[PDB]
């Protein structure tokens, strides 16, 4: 296990995804989805609110699809999880108590 | 022929009100188009700046004069004002009003570096008394 | 996340009312079953078995596998190895340049598990006491 | 079924958010307001070179108005920072204005 | 005043990691940055120069200038060169810079020994005298003229160098800090300078950048460049 | 509890049911101190302007604008009208030119005059304009012999650039050097109004700004740190706490941004010291209860917060300085999951019954009455 | 933001080289930029004496000038002269704060 | 101004059919890499042994 | 599959974020797991007999 960095790469690969998926979640934050900024204080001080309502509903909109896909993926991954643990689970029954 | 004429009187009790006027005497070198500054000396120690203007606006200031008072340019009259108003114990000390450095035409350009060249003769203000 | 908390972008999260809560209800299911996955796994025992003082099993060392007393996280040598070959990035604490756990200023935080690591250590020296001391009759 | 007199370069500043001689001073149009805005020339009933001295207009205010709201006075307004101590000079003016 | 010199046909060498600047004014630290910007291409053909020959300005030029003393000792920049629109001259004279935007008129080898850059300046519309832009075959200098609709963009960085004399503008790397940012609203097609010599253009592509704990860029990576880059 | 699961009756359990979240308690603005104000008699009132082909720049720069005074003398761009009275920035570009009837809608960022041949307003104009109609006093019928209009040249200009030469152009099939012919004209004609020169003052608005020099007529207050308030810098609006940043920013720049596309830091204008933009604290809220078949009362996690950013002292919490329009409890706890605020903590081990978290658990317990 | 050492006095025996320095942080003299040298005689207004790290303005004699490498900030006077018996201070621009950071000062005494 | 409005609606369309064609290759990969473990357990506990 | 052949489409897809790059590193994940589930299931011999 010491010489070997990538012996404990099935959990390093757990906290990996859901790290990475979070910074997804971030870097997603800093786009337009085609309105003209991504800061909504911008587009509240700039423009009037039958303009303003467009463009924050396209951000809006923006957000909540990157908040619903990121919750697909976590329920995926975590289906993944729970049949990995299942195993474990019987495994440690299996091997462990007998 | 560049000389620096500086008006200002010179004693004061703590919490009082001051102006310190900067004139240029008639030479077309450092008069308008230039940038400025003010340094403050204390009796028995070395220099130490405090006030620097840049064209129109773009004041930079000391950490001791950061919102201590303000400066002001009248580039009309040639007249390079620093406000000095209920000054703290530590600033009985000569005052010298000073040109930078640059020439510039028409615009406001953005420059990384500073000078000072032409020096005004020095006055005293006394606030500690 | 959507909105910059401190505006009325608030006021238009009602026109679509009810996906926010079912995101806190789908993710709080996540974390429960996480919690339960780590239950089912390592809570096999209803007792805490230890390990009689005198370790001699004829000749079968398990010092590198049993906890060590000596450190303070109560853990064996190649569970101690194990913590420190994972860089963890969780941000289950309650503790306040930056670094990645800045996005919790984004609305985005990390749950502590139910079960500590301590908790979790102990459960497996019960096993390992119960499968050296006993066999699989307990 | 609201109505008045407005001047022509104003017809269509009877609205939400906006800022204008009638918009901003006198009436006032609410954001969720349903409904239309009717205008019509009325050359045939009130063409006159001089000004209708029953139809008026204020060209300023001091405070902003509310949708439906009504706003009468005859108080003078100050538009400067220097007070107008009663007789409108410099930046202070009555502000009733008409066509 | 116009004076005769030898034409000299021109050489090329290496770009190596050389050539990146700050594109923007706000401080990134500590992080790995992905930009679309005006920037040098990595291992390119830097054209390599001993006379003083009219060189096109395509969208931005690097200019480094390797010498053992004051030599190369200003620019020039403008569309056509005569008095018909205004022009940019930028020069090092001695102990302070003078940086004109005029009608001008210039010879045909403008050169410094006394100033035989040009014949008039009418209709002078900006002007700038102060700390030289040249410091300190040692030296190195290199500089970005980049001309931004409103903004002409000079970045610099001077270096002690000891590498061989010819073909080595050496390997390595040096972020080149901004140094003026000129409010000219003048068009910019075509340079000369005034008297080793390099020139190499800018072309828009997609770097990485590393910002480290003291805002410095220490690396800079080009996708464009390979595919392990990309 | 009841309202999130729809029922009168709750089952025994831990319920998220909101989100904590903490009021701004004083309301800042920080602007420069300026005390200078705009004068605006050079802006709306003036006799000689410069011509509708190569109009000039009267820059009212350093001075603070006031939009009440509008009305004393309309179209508006980039910004809506009713709040360019907030913003902030260094400099006002004057822009201001002379039109016709049949020009009114020609200088323009969007709509085909004279404009678009020899100096050009742009289409990224981020400033407001005033239409003055000025038939009804100037009146004459040659504006001036400088204000002259044509129909069409040979390419168009780019915004800002100047060429008012006086030569015929070519769009047809051969070169003209004062020739007639196929589209070889010289259409530059001077104006010739019938029943009056009209005027546009323009003040455009810049981006990309140094430490700014010009702003509203809000009056600015003092600079309140480490607590959650609502500020305002120069324009920048929002909500959070100010700390000291300890950042190295060079002294030619005003903002600092992190990962997502928003500030970070922002430079003080007065004080010119380096504050970070750090959104005050918030945590989920978990209700734990028995359920309302065995009691009334619960137990409140504060998720991930410490037991001094939450409402501890119950009886001071109707000046709202928090969110949650309430505030319960008696013990206060500090747990890895959170502030604990409702249950006691004992040192005795028992099964677990409702889960907190990071090894704490809450239950129903009779201590003698039951808490 | 400054670090500015500087020695409080040298000897100052006519006609003889006499060298002082001023030393910073890697801010302000190390990006080799900006380090003026201003002389001071008592009583006397404080005129820029030399500026640039070795650039000598109008009026200003040679043998008499400014050894600036990197951190380290030095004027080399060979041959003192009389009338140069005064106090000679720095000043650096720094980029982190601009401060306008000057020395103690060097007074130079003859004998 | 109405170009990408409507450039607007299509993109979005069709990367919604695209993150639809994702989730559901997800899904069927994670029943398909069930099915696997199945059929690697079977193969280990019958053929193996 | 969104803009097309040559219809460009570099100031239309990169106002919507790093959004492909989670397709591609989900598809990705999806061929790799392929290719570990044959690799578990067939390859369970050390030597080929």
């Amino acid at each position: 296990l010491s010489s070997t960095p990538s012996a404990l790469g099935k959990l390093q690969d757990v906290v990996n995804h859901n790290a990475q998926a979070l910074n997804t979640l971030v870097k997603q934050l800093s786009s337009k989805f085609g309105a003209i900024s991504s800061v909504l204080n911008d587009i509240f001080s700039r423009l009037d609110p039958p303009e303003a309502e467009v463009q924050i509903d396209r951000l809006i909109t923006g957000r909540l699809q990157s908040l619903q896909t990121y919750v697909t993926q976590q329920l995926i991954r975590a289906a993944e999880i729970r049949a990995s643990a299942n195993l474990a689970a019987t495994k440690m029954s299996e091997c462990v108590l007998g | 022929q560049v000389q620096l004429q500086e008006s200002g009187p010179g004693l004061v009790k703590p919490s009082e009100t001051l102006s310190l006027t900067c004139t240029v005497s008639g030479g077309s070198i450092s008069s308008r188009s230039y940038y400025w500054g003010w340094i403050r000396q204390p009796p028995g120690k070395g220099l130490e700046w405090i006030g620097s203007i840049y064209y129109s606006g773009s004041t930079y200031y000391n950490p001791s004069l950061k919102s201590r008072v303000t400066i002001s340019v009248d580039t009309s009259k040639n007249q390079f004002s620093l406000k000095m108003n209920s000054m703290t114990a530590a600033d009985t000390a000569v005052y010298y009003c000073a040109r930078l450095r640059g020439d510039e035409i028409y615009y406001e350009s953005s420059g990384y570096y500073s000078y000072f060249d032409y020096w005004g003769q020095g006055t005293l203000v006394t606030v500690s008394s | 996340y959507i909105c910059g908390d401190s505006t009325e972008c608030s006021n238009l999260l009602l026109q679509y009312g009810s996906f926010c809560t079912q995101l806190k209800r789908a993710l709080t299911g996540i974390a429960v079953e996480q919690d339960k996955n780590t239950q089912e796994v390592f809570a096999q025992v209803k007792q805490i078995y230890k390990t009689p003082p005198i370790k001699y099993f004829g000749g079968f060392n398990f010092s590198q596998i049993l906890p060590d007393p000596s450190k303070p996280s109560k853990r064996s040598p190649i569970e101690d190895l194990l913590f420190n070959k994972v860089t963890l990035a969780d941000a289950g604490f309650i503790k306040q340049r930056d670094l990645i756990c800045a996005q919790k200023f984004k609305g985005l935080t990390v749950l502590p598990p139910l079960l500590t690591d301590e908790m979790i250590a102990q459960y497996t020296s019960a096993l390992l006491a119960g499968t050296i001391t006993s066999g699989w009759t307990f | 079924a609201d109505s008045f007199v407005i001047r022509g370069d104003e017809v269509r500043q009877i609205a939400p958010g906006q800022t204008g001689n009638i918009a901003d001073y006198n009436y006032k149009l609410p954001d969720d307001f349903t409904g239309c805005v009717i205008a019509w020339n009325s050359n045939k009933l009130d063409s006159k070179v001089s000004g209708n001295y029953n139809y008026l207009y204020r060209l300023f205010r001091k405070s902003n108005l509310k949708p439906f709201e009504r706003d009468i006075s005859t108080e003078i307004y100050q538009a400067g920072n220097k007070p107008c101590n009663g007789v409108a000079g410099f930046n202070c003016y009555f502000p009733l204005r008409s066509y | 005043n116009l004076t005769t010199r030898t034409q000299l046909p021109p050489a090329y060498t290496n770009s190596f990691t050389r050539g990146v600047y700050y594109p923007d004014k706000v401080f990134r630290s500590s992080v790995l940055h992905s930009t679309q910007d005006l920037f040098l291409p990595f291992f390119s053909n830097v054209t390599w120069f001993h006379d003083n020959p009219v060189l096109p300005f395509n969208d931005g030029v690097y200019f480094a200038s390797i010498e053992k003393s004051n030599i190369i000792r200003g620019w020039i920049f403008g569309t056509t060169l005569d008095s018909k629109t205004q022009s940019l001259l930028i020069v090092n004279n001695a102990t302070n810079v003078v940086i004109k935007v005029c009608e001008f008129q210039f010879c045909n080898d403008p050169f410094l020994d006394e100033f035989r850059v040009y014949s008039s300046a009418n209709n002078c519309t900006f002007e700038y005298v102060s700390q030289p832009f040249l410091m300190d075959f040692k030296n190195l200098r290199e500089f970005v003229f980049k001309n931004i609709d409103g903004y002409f963009k000079i970045y610099s960085k001077h270096t002690p160098i000891l590498v061989r004399e010819p073909e080595d503008l050496p390997q390595g790397f040096s972020a080149l800090e901004p140094l003026v940012d000129l409010p000219i609203g003048i068009n910019i097609t075509r340079f000369q300078t005034l008297l080793a010599y390099y020139v190499g253009y800018l072309q828009p592509r997609t770097f990485l950048l590393k910002y480290n704990e003291n805002g410095t860029i220490t690396d800079a990576v080009d996708c464009a460049l390979d595919p392990l880059s990309e | 509890t009841k309202c999130t699961l729809k029922s009168f009756t709750v089952e025994k359990g831990i319920y998220q049911t909101s989100n904590f979240r903490v009021q701004p308690t004083e309301s800042i603005v920080r602007f420069p101190n300026i005390t200078n104000l705009c004068p605006f008699d050079e802006v709306f009132n003036a006799t000689r302007f410069a011509s509708v082909y190569a109009w000039n720049r009267k820059r009212i720069s350093n001075c603070v604008a006031d939009y009440s005074v509008l009305y004393n003398l309309f179209k508006c761009y980039g910004v809506s009208p009713t709040k360019l009275n907030d913003l902030c920035f260094t400099n006002v570009y004057a822009d201001s030119f002379v039109i016709r009837g049949d020009e009114v809608r020609q200088i323009a960022p969007g709509q085909g005059n004279i404009a678009d041949y020899n100096y050009k307003l742009p289409d990224d104009f981020t400033g407001c304009v005033i239409a003055w109609n000025s038939n009804k006093l100037d009146s004459k019928v040659s504006g001036n012999y400088n204000y002259l209009y044509r129909l069409f040249r040979k390419s168009n200009l780019k915004p800002f650039e100047r060429d008012i030469s006086t030569e015929i152009y070519q769009a047809g099939n051969k070169p003209c050097n004062g020739v007639a012919g196929f589209n070889c004209y010289f259409p530059l004609r001077s104006y010739s109004f019938r029943p009056q020169p009209y005027r546009v003052v323009v003040l455009s608005f810049e981006l990309l700004h140094a430490p700014a020099t010009v702003c509203g007529p809000k009056k600015s207050t003092n600079l309140v740190k480490n607590k959650c308030v609502n500020f305002n810098f120069n324009g920048l609006k929002g909500t959070g706490v100010l700390t000291e940043s300890n950042k190295k920013f060079l002294p030619f720049q005003q903002f600092g941004r992190d990962i997502a596309d928003t500030t970070d830091a922002v430079r003080d204008p007065q004080t010119l010291e380096i504050l970070d933009i750090t959104p005050c604290s918030f945590g989920g809220v978990s209700v734990i209860t028995p359920g309302t078949n065995t009691s009334n009362q619960v137990a409140v996690l504060y998720q991930g917060v410490n037991c001094t950013e939450v409402p501890v002292a119950i009886h001071a919490d109707q000046l709202t300085p928090t969110w949650r329009v309430y505030s319960t409890g008696s013990n206060v706890f500090q747990t890895r999951a959170g502030c604990l605020i409702g249950a006691e903590y004992v040192n005795n081990s028992y099964e677990c019954d409702i889960p907190i978290g990071a090894g704490i658990c809450a239950s129903y317990q009779t201590q003698a009455s039951q808490s | 933001q400054s670090a500015l050492t500087q020695p409080p006095s040298v000897s100052g025996a006519p006609g003889q080289r006499v060298a002082i320095s001023c030393t910073g942080s890697s801010a302000n003299i190390g990006t080799a930029d900006d380090v003026h040298w201003y002389q001071q005689l008592p009583r006397t207004a404080p005129k820029l004496l030399i500026y640039g790290n070795n650039n000598r303005p109008s009026g200003v004699p040679d043998r008499f000038s400014g050894s600036q490498s990197g951190t380290s900030a030095s004027l080399v006077i060979t041959g003192l002269q009389p009338e140069d018996e005064a106090d000679y201070f720095c000043q650096s621009y720094d980029s982190s704060l601009s401060g306008y950071v000057f020395g103690t000062g060097t007074k130079v005494t003859v004998l």
